[PDB]
């Protein structure tokens, strides 16, 4: 993929009338936006307009990712408060839900140096998955613990 | 020595101070002086009380509010008498009370 | 931020007119008129308007201000803090210095342009040079080691605004630029490397603190130190995040032995000054590493540590003050028996110490989690190593209550109305923070 | 009497102190002790170091013999004479999954190397 | 209902350490008590409602206490059935230890401020206890650990007081610095610090041994027991706090909260400790170090059983809160004896005209602790050592624990009572008032209480077990028992010096811990900062 | 193990769950768990007397499970040749 400067010009050119058009009208939500600005640009910084807004989208969408992850948090706990000693197999889903929130939440925006959050030992599960096939096939004796079906309540 | 002016102002030692025990009268601490026993303890006292089921109440109201139970009791609790949003009691075996 | 900015201005000027006379209680009015402005500022930002809150451009790149996250937790400290300072000082000399160096640090935070930046913090370089060598009771070593110091990071972080100046063409921060050079990015850190103190190059600090007025040391660990994360935030992540990255382990490897480093030189300090003053750089370590790995919870929780910091450290610089002011003596040998003699000022002396050693109900503690939080985000040995090294905050803390706590003295030595008013909204704003309203 | 009991003050320095007196520990009152016990000076009950290495030198073995038996020289088959406690099929398939389990070591169950491979789990977390 | 314990402790505390110029000392000694009372009533219901009747409750006070990115965590309490009953037994000792300061602190200057510290103090117990999230618990954990350094070092003019409360303070840093790692573990791969969610059926060994590094600090195991010896420079109400319930179970307690635990460690280290603290007690000759290193064995005895079987957690709670009564008993016993005489070594104690009440509730506690059947104590303990039998290693060495047990406990009871009078002919009294004697009968009413109501739902099913194995445990402490009365000797000279000397792990750190650490330090700062990079 | 089947599960999950019965206790012996726990917690203070027969129903069922535990052993130790 290649990106010629008559296209690139181009593009800077409509993003100067998406501006224009956003500017015609007041909007009190300007810096939440519901959408982003699509683009195919190597560096986000070359178009300052798409950066700033697509940026502003992003803080949104984590702030909206972290008020599902309590939401889920909250069902999760009426649900392990209502069973009893029945938890274990009725909250497994809810579980595996907030789970996958709260994976989706740190590991989107992480950062440049931070690890992925394997929130229930999935990825651990998946690599351990793989090395036993491997030495299974291959007639190696695996020095790792065999895939477990359940490691936490959910995942 | 000679005791200085301000020591009238000063408090005398109290029953409880040891005669031999001698102490600074001068030195203020929140919690108290070496022996304390003030006079008008008796009211203060009664303050102390009167504040303390005051928040009592405050504290009591905030955590009926609060209290979620979530799970019916195995039998009849004495939050019934004064909360409303206990679950109807089951027994062990599963019958509704 | 209009009304911020002029009241700022407007701090300095007050005294060419004021009686001479009037000077103490017009600088009064004057810093409760700044702090009652932050809180317009803070009003009339919207959390809408995510990336800034609020910009104004007065005619060039230079005047153009505004608010951020970072800076408006700074600012709101550094207008919180002005108050205490301003009743510790004495003299129309005195005012005078204070107040120019707050309205230059103070227009240093909110600055968004390189070299205005550059302009406003290193204006007040004489000042403290002249403060701290004082005639009878500063030290030139001092004066000249924060000093030259400054002008050697200063120099290098305007070295790299002129490459960017001219290479970009610009050098606001919202004109969004990005560089892979190595030697720009050294420019740029080395400020942030002297000027928030990390090994080696920490020893201009406490021997400033120890030799500056009381007023001086609360705003310098106060706020000075945190200009750095103003710094950090505003001027260096931006453009050179690419290398941070590429030189973490050398940045994980600084802070880190920075961290042990001053713990274990607190333990051999004598002089309550210098405890506070390395207790300060060890705590510097963990802002400047959450800062660095450029997560959310690392950006969030070196904001809010700073904050701690920035009411926990003038705290204790306070505290002290007011002893050395009633004793003539900070040395830890001499002082004894303060709990008996000083029941009032022992009271808040364990509060702050118990504040500085990140306990529960401190800002300390909540700061602490998300740093810790942040680096165990990064790597769990990273965390771990900070945690495990924290135990030697305690020992100097322990051993220095210990000899201060018991023994036997013929000294009253208690704090007067005065140092009561100056130390309570610390201990309100502490009290507040550590119960969540971070 | 617990309090105005006498005491004996320390004597004021009178002499040039050495360079590491911060390890001595001074409150005004005449037995001043070290910063931490036994770091230098009289040592209770006049045992060195070296005492106290060869006493836990004798006892040691003594104290590790039982455990070191069960531990290594015993085998699950052999380290008791009954099973583990059996459970039904779904409550014991539940049970196996914690590792700090007493159903993991049932040589009994078809699952029995499984079970003893996740035992002796992972030393820490891959991801 | 059930924030009201903790509202009348903070209250209690609030009132006497920062208003007790006007509540005077006897506002202390009305506040205090009373609230204990109105505490005690509350956790009364609370463990009716909870541990009875199986309503557990959740309390929420407030939100995003923490809230930064992903990372939020709320202050909610949740009243389980462990801590229904930690917060009965613990509200039941501090009522008691309330009515015993009335009279006992009357000779101290800060009877307010001591108050205040007992009230704040229990009210952090409450919190640990009640936690729903594991930051709860940290801001138990560390309000019990700075309350204790306040407490330890009351007596500042005293070199020893504040060098036992550093050692707290430093032992109970490295202990928690363990736990905030695990709990930054725990966190990041389960995604909350609810205990609901937190649950993990394979853990990692690291967090597995974070946890367990860190419970040993508070219950003071092998390598962190020098802290709980030294904690005797105290007043004695502090000592029965802390040791019986506030500081030594909260390491039990986390490690039942969170199963985490692994099994090899645990059995091999709380058997460890058993013996060596049996050991050390059999060389003390302080009576208030005695019952010391009696807790530090009984804490052994905790840790090894949850080892044994998957109802170890049960018996160890059973065990923690059948021992904090009895143990309580006996430290306040002591601290009344040492008042009365003057005196805390055991060589001057002997036959004295006393209060019945006094000597009948030493001679049940020290019955309790000895293992004497038919008693709660009885139970608790035979449910371990009947339950370790599996453990071939923890067994043998638990019941030679049982032995050394029964043999200081019962010289101790010989020399305080059975012995001829040992101290001099000097005039000494100690005059007990009514509040001790009500003391004294809470103390009895939880002996005789836990006996009918018992510790643990598995306490009395069958150990499939021979009748000689199962009966054994009585016959070792009755030898240890009639051994020591008869007050024979039992070690050589070297071992019973090897024994005072508490196997020398303070020596280590003094000789070779302690000048590292300040090597360290001599060659950060002289060597360096103010050496090489220093100006002329 | 296959000589000594294992008993019939008289307990259901639904009574096991309503009861409250933990994990570890669904051995066989769940139903006596069951009426052994609702005597003692109806009983708070004096099920040590009233609840008694409960209790010897429950070890008895026990005692069966664990002689059933330890032949299972002689079994297997007589399969690998041990014994
Ligand atoms: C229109 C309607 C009217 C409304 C009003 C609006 C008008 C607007 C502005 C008008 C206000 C009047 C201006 C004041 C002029 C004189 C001020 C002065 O002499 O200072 C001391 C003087 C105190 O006099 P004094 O006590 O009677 O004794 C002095 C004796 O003469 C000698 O005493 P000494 O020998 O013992 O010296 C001891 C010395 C100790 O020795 C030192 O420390 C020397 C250090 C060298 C300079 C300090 C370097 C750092 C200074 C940083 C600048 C401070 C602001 C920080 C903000 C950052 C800006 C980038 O300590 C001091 O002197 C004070 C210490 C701090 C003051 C330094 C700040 C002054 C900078 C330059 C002054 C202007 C002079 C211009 C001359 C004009 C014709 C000659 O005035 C003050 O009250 C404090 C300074 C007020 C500063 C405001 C001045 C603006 C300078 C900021 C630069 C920004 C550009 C200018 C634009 C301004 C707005 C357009
Ligand atoms: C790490 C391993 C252990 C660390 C050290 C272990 C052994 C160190 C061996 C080195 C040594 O013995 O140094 C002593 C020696 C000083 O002699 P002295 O026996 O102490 O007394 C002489 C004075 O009269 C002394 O009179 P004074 O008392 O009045 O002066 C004292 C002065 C004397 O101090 C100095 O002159 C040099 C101070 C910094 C030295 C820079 C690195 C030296 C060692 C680093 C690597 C060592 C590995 C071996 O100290 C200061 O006040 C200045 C320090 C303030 C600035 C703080 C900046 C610290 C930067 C690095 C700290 C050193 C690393 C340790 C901490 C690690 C943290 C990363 O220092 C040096 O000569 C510097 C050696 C290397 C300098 C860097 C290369 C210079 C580049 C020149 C290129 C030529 C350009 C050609 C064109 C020329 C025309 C313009
Ligand atoms: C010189 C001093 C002399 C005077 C002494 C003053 C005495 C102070 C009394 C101590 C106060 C104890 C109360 C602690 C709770 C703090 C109150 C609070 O923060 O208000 C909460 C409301 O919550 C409550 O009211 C809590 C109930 C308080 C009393 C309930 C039981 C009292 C027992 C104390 C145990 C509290 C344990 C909490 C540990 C964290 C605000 O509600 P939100 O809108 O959700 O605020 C947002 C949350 N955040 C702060 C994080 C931003
Ligand atoms: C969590 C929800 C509710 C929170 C309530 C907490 C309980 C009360 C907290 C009150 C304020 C907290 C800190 C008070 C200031 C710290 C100083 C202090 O506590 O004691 C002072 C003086 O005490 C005071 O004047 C104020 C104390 C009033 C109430 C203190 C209760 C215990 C403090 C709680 C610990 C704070 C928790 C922080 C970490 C979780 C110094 O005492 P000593 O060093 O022992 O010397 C006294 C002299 N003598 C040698 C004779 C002993
Ligand atoms: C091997 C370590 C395994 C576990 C580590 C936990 C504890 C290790 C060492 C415990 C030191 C804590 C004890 C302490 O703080 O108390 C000292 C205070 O001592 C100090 O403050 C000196 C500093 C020691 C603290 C750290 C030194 C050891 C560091 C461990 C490793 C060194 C470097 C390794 C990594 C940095 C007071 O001494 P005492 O005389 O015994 O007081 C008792 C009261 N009585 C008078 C009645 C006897
Ligand atoms: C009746 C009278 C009561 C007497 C005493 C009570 C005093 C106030 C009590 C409650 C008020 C709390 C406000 C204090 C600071 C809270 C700031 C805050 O959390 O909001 C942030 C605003 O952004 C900002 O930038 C705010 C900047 C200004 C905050 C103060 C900066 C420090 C100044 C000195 C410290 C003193 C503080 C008091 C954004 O919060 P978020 O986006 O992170 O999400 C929230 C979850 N964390
Ligand atoms: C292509 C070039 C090749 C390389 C060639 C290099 C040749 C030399 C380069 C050195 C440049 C550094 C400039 C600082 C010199 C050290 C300070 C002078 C020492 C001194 O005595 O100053 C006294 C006080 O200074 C103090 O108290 C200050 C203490 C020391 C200051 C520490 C320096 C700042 C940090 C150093 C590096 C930091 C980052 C580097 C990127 C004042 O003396 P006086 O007034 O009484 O005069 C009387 C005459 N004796
Ligand atoms: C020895 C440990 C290093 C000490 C530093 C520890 C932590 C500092 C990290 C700061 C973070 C951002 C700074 C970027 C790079 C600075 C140092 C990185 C390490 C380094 O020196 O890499 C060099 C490249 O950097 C460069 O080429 C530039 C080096 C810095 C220049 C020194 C002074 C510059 C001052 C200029 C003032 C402003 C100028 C603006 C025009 C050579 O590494 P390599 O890639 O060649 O690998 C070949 C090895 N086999
Ligand atoms: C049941 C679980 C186990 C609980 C505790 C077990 C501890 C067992 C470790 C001791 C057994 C092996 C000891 C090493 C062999 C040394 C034999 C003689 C010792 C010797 O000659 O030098 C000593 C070295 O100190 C030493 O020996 C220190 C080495 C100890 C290694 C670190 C282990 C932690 C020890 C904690 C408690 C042990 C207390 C007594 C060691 C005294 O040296 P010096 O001071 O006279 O030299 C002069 C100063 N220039």
């Amino acid at each position: 993929t290649t990106a010629t400067i008559e296209e690139r010009r181009a593009f800077h050119k409509e993003v100067l009338d998406i501006v224009q058009s956003k500017l015609a009208n007041k909007n009190s939500e300007w810096a939440r936006p519901e959408e982003p600005i699509l683009h195919n640009l190597k560096s986000e910084k070359e178009e300052p307009h798409v950066y700033y807004h697509n940026n502003n989208f992003r803080v949104t969408r984590q702030l909206i990712h972290f008020e599902k992850t309590k939401i889920f948090e909250d069902e999760l706990d009426k649900c392990m408060r209502t069973h009893g000693e029945a938890k274990y197999r009725k909250c497994q889903e809810i579980a595996k839900r907030f789970q996958a929130s709260c994976r989706v939440a740190s590991n989107l925006e992480r950062g440049p140096n931070a690890r992925k959050r394997d929130v229930g030992f999935i990825y651990q599960n998946n690599k351990l998955r793989e090395l036993e096939k491997d030495a299974k096939e291959l007639g190696l004796n695996n020095p790792f613990p065999p895939s477990s079906p359940r490691t936490t309540i959910g995942y | 020595v000679p005791e200085p002016p301000y020591a009238k102002y000063l408090a005398n030692k109290s029953h409880y101070c040891p005669p031999d025990f001698h102490y600074s009268r001068e030195i203020y601490a929140p919690y108290g002086g070496y022996f304390n026993d003030p006079k008008g303890w008796r009211t203060n006292t009664a303050i102390a009380t009167l504040v303390m089921l005051a928040g009592a109440y405050a504290v009591f109201c905030f955590g009926n509010a609060r209290e979620e139970r979530l799970r019916a009791p195995k039998g009849w609790i004495p939050s019934q008498l004064w909360n409303d949003n206990v679950p109807t009691p089951v027994d062990y075996r599963g019958k509704v009370l | 931020m209009s009304l911020y900015l002029f009241m700022l201005f407007l701090q300095p000027l007050s005294l060419s007119f004021v009686s001479r006379s009037f000077s103490k209680i017009s600088s009064l009015m004057m810093s409760f008129a700044t702090l009652w402005s932050a809180v317009y500022m803070w009003f009339t930002s919207n959390g809408a308007n995510q990336t800034f809150y609020q910009v104004v451009s007065w005619g060039s790149d230079w005047s153009t201000f505004g608010v951020c996250y970072t800076s408006l937790y700074i600012s709101l400290l550094c207008a919180f803090i002005f108050p205490i300072c301003v009743i510790l000082v004495q003299g129309y000399r005195a005012l005078s210095i204070l107040i120019c160096i707050q309205t230059a640090v103070s227009l240093s935070i909110v600055s968004l342009h390189m070299l205005a930046f550059y302009a406003l913090f290193e204006s007040s370089l004489l000042l403290f040079f002249i403060l701290i060598g004082r005639r009878k009771y500063g030290s030139l070593s001092a004066a000249y080691n924060i000093s030259i110091y400054t002008f050697i990071s200063a120099l290098g972080f305007l070295i790299s605004a002129f490459w960017l100046n001219w290479s970009f063409g610009s050098v606001c921060a919202l004109l969004p630029n990005e560089e892979a050079n190595s030697f720009v990015a050294f420019g740029i850190f080395i400020l942030l490397w002297v000027k928030a103190p990390l090994v080696p190059f920490h020893l201009w600090l406490p021997e400033a603190h120890v030799y500056a007025p009381t007023a001086g040391s609360v705003l310098l660990a106060g706020v000075l130190l945190k200009i750095s994360i103003v710094g950090l935030h505003v001027f260096f992540l931006p453009i050179c995040a690419s290398s941070i990255v590429k030189a973490f382990p050398l940045i994980l490897s600084i802070c880190l032995g920075s961290f042990i480093f001053s713990s274990f030189s607190t333990l051999k300090q004598i002089d309550l000054k210098k405890i506070v003053a390395y207790s300060s750089i060890s705590h510097m370590a963990i802002v400047f590493l959450s800062s660095a790995t450029n997560s959310g919870l690392g950006i969030q929780g070196a904001v809010l540590y700073c904050i701690a910091h920035g009411l926990i450290s003038p705290g204790l610089f306070l505290l002290v003050g007011i002893l050395y002011k009633n004793t003539n003596t900070k040395l830890v040998f001499y002082l004894r028996g303060l709990s008996q003699q000083a029941p009032v000022w022992w009271s808040v002396w364990v509060f702050f110490m118990l504040g500085n050693l990140a306990f529960p109900l401190f800002p300390n503690f909540i700061a602490e989690v998300v740093c810790l939080s942040a680096l165990f985000k990064n790597h769990e040995l990273y965390a771990y190593a900070f945690i495990f090294f924290s135990f030697v905050g305690t020992v100097y803390s322990s051993t220095v209550l210990g000899r201060l706590k018991g023994g036997v003295s013929s000294q009253c030595v208690d704090a007067s109305r005065l140092d009561v008013i100056s130390w309570n909204p610390l201990v309100l704003a502490t009290v507040v923070t550590g119960i969540g309203y971070m | 009497a617990g309090a105005g009991g006498p005491v004996k003050l320390s004597p004021p320095v009178d002499k040039p102190l050495p360079y590491n007196y911060d390890f001595w520990m001074d409150n005004g009152i005449y037995p001043g002790q070290p910063i931490y016990d036994g770091m230098f000076g009289s040592m209770v009950g006049n045992m060195s170091l070296e005492y106290m290495a060869k006493g836990w030198l004798v006892l040691l073995p003594i104290l590790s013999a039982p455990f070191v038996y069960e531990h290594c020289i015993a085998d699950d088959v052999t380290r008791n004479p009954f099973v583990p406690r059996q459970y039904p099929s779904e409550v014991r398939e539940f049970l196996a999954l914690f590792k700090n389990g007493f159903v993991l070591n049932d040589y009994s169950q078809p699952d029995y190397e499984e079970m003893k491979r996740r035992q002796s789990g992972l030393l820490t977390p891959i991801y | 209902m059930f924030l009201l314990a903790v509202y009348f402790l903070f209250f209690s505390a609030i009132a006497n350490g920062f208003f007790g110029r006007y509540l005077g000392v006897r506002g202390s000694q009305l506040l205090g008590p009373s609230a204990l009372f109105l505490a005690l009533l509350c956790s009364g219901t609370i463990f009716y409602e909870v541990c009875i009747q199986g309503c557990s409750t959740n309390i929420k006070l407030f939100e995003n206490f923490v809230y930064s990115n992903e990372l939020n965590v709320s202050a909610s309490f949740l009243y389980d059935p462990l801590a229904a009953t930690m917060t009965l037994t613990v509200v039941w000792i501090s009522c008691a230890v309330h009515a015993y300061q009335n009279l006992y602190m009357r000779g101290d200057g800060s009877q307010t401020l001591f108050t205040s510290y007992l009230s704040a103090f229990t009210g952090f117990m409450l919190i640990l206890v009640a936690g729903q999230n594991l930051v709860m618990l940290f801001i138990g954990w560390e309000g019990i650990g700075v309350c204790s350094y306040l407490l330890i070092g009351y007596y500042g003019s005293r070199v020893s007081a504040v060098k036992s409360a550093n050692k707290s303070l430093i032992v109970n840093k490295i202990s928690d610095g363990f736990l905030l790692g695990s709990m930054l573990y725990l966190w990041f791969y389960t995604g909350s610090f609810s205990y609901c969610s937190l649950a993990t059926f394979q853990i990692p060994d690291v967090v597995s041994i974070l946890v367990l590094l860190g419970a040993i600090g508070k219950s003071s195991q092998l390598f962190f027991h020098v802290w709980l010896a030294d904690a005797m420079e105290g007043p004695t109400p502090v000592s029965a706090l802390i040791h019986a319930a506030t500081l030594v179970t909260a390491g039990i307690y986390v490690l039942c909260k969170l199963n985490l635990h692994s099994q090899s460690a645990v059995g091999i280290l709380g058997a460890a400790t058993a013996l060596m603290g049996g050991l050390f007690g059999l060389a003390a000759n302080d009576l208030k170090r005695v019952i010391a290193f009696s807790t530090c064995s009984q804490l052994g005895y905790m840790m090894a059983v949850l080892s044994t079987c998957d109802d170890g957690a049960d018996f160890a709670m059973g065990h923690l809160v059948s021992h904090a009564g009895f143990k309580a008993t006996l430290f306040l016993s002591a601290g009344l004896s040492i008042a009365k005489e003057n005196n805390n070594f055991l060589n001057r104690y002997g036959s004295r005209q006393g209060s019945p009440t006094l000597s009948f509730a030493t001679t049940i506690a020290s019955l309790n602790l000895l293992g004497f059947p038919e008693l709660g104590g009885f139970y608790s303990k035979e449910s371990i050592l009947n339950n370790a039998y599996i453990n071939q290693g923890v067994s043998i060495i638990l019941t030679l624990a049982t032995f050394l047990t029964a043999f200081y406990t019962s010289k101790v009871l010989a020399q305080l009572y059975l012995f001829p009078y040992g101290n001099g002919r000097q005039q000494k009294s100690f005059d007990i008032d009514a509040t001790t004697l009500i003391c004294f009968g809470l103390l009895l009413s939880e002996m005789l209480l836990r006996i009918f109501t018992g510790s643990s739902l598995s306490q009395n099913m069958t150990t499939n077990l021979p009748a000689h194995i199962k009966n054994l445990p009585f016959w070792v402490a009755l030898s240890g028992a009639l051994s020591g009365l008869a007050t024979t000797n039992l070690f050589s000279s070297n071992f019973m010096r090897f024994f005072g000397n508490r196997g020398g792990f303070d020596v280590f750190y003094a000789r070779k811990c302690s000048n590292v650490f300040y090597h360290n330090a001599y060659v950060s700062y002289t060597l360096l900062d103010r050496g090489f990079l220093k100006l002329y | 193990a296959d000589r000594f089947p294992p008993p019939k599960m008289v307990a259901t999950q639904e009574e096991m769950d309503n009861a409250d019965i933990p994990y570890k206790y669904r051995d066989y012996c769940a139903h006596l768990i069951i009426d052994f726990k609702e005597c003692r917690y109806g009983h708070p203070l004096t099920w040590r007397i009233n609840c008694a027969h409960e209790l010897h129903h429950y070890n008895k069922c026990s005692y069966i499970e664990f002689k059933r535990r330890v032949a299972i052993a002689i079994e297997e130790k007589k399969r690998r040749g041990l014994m």
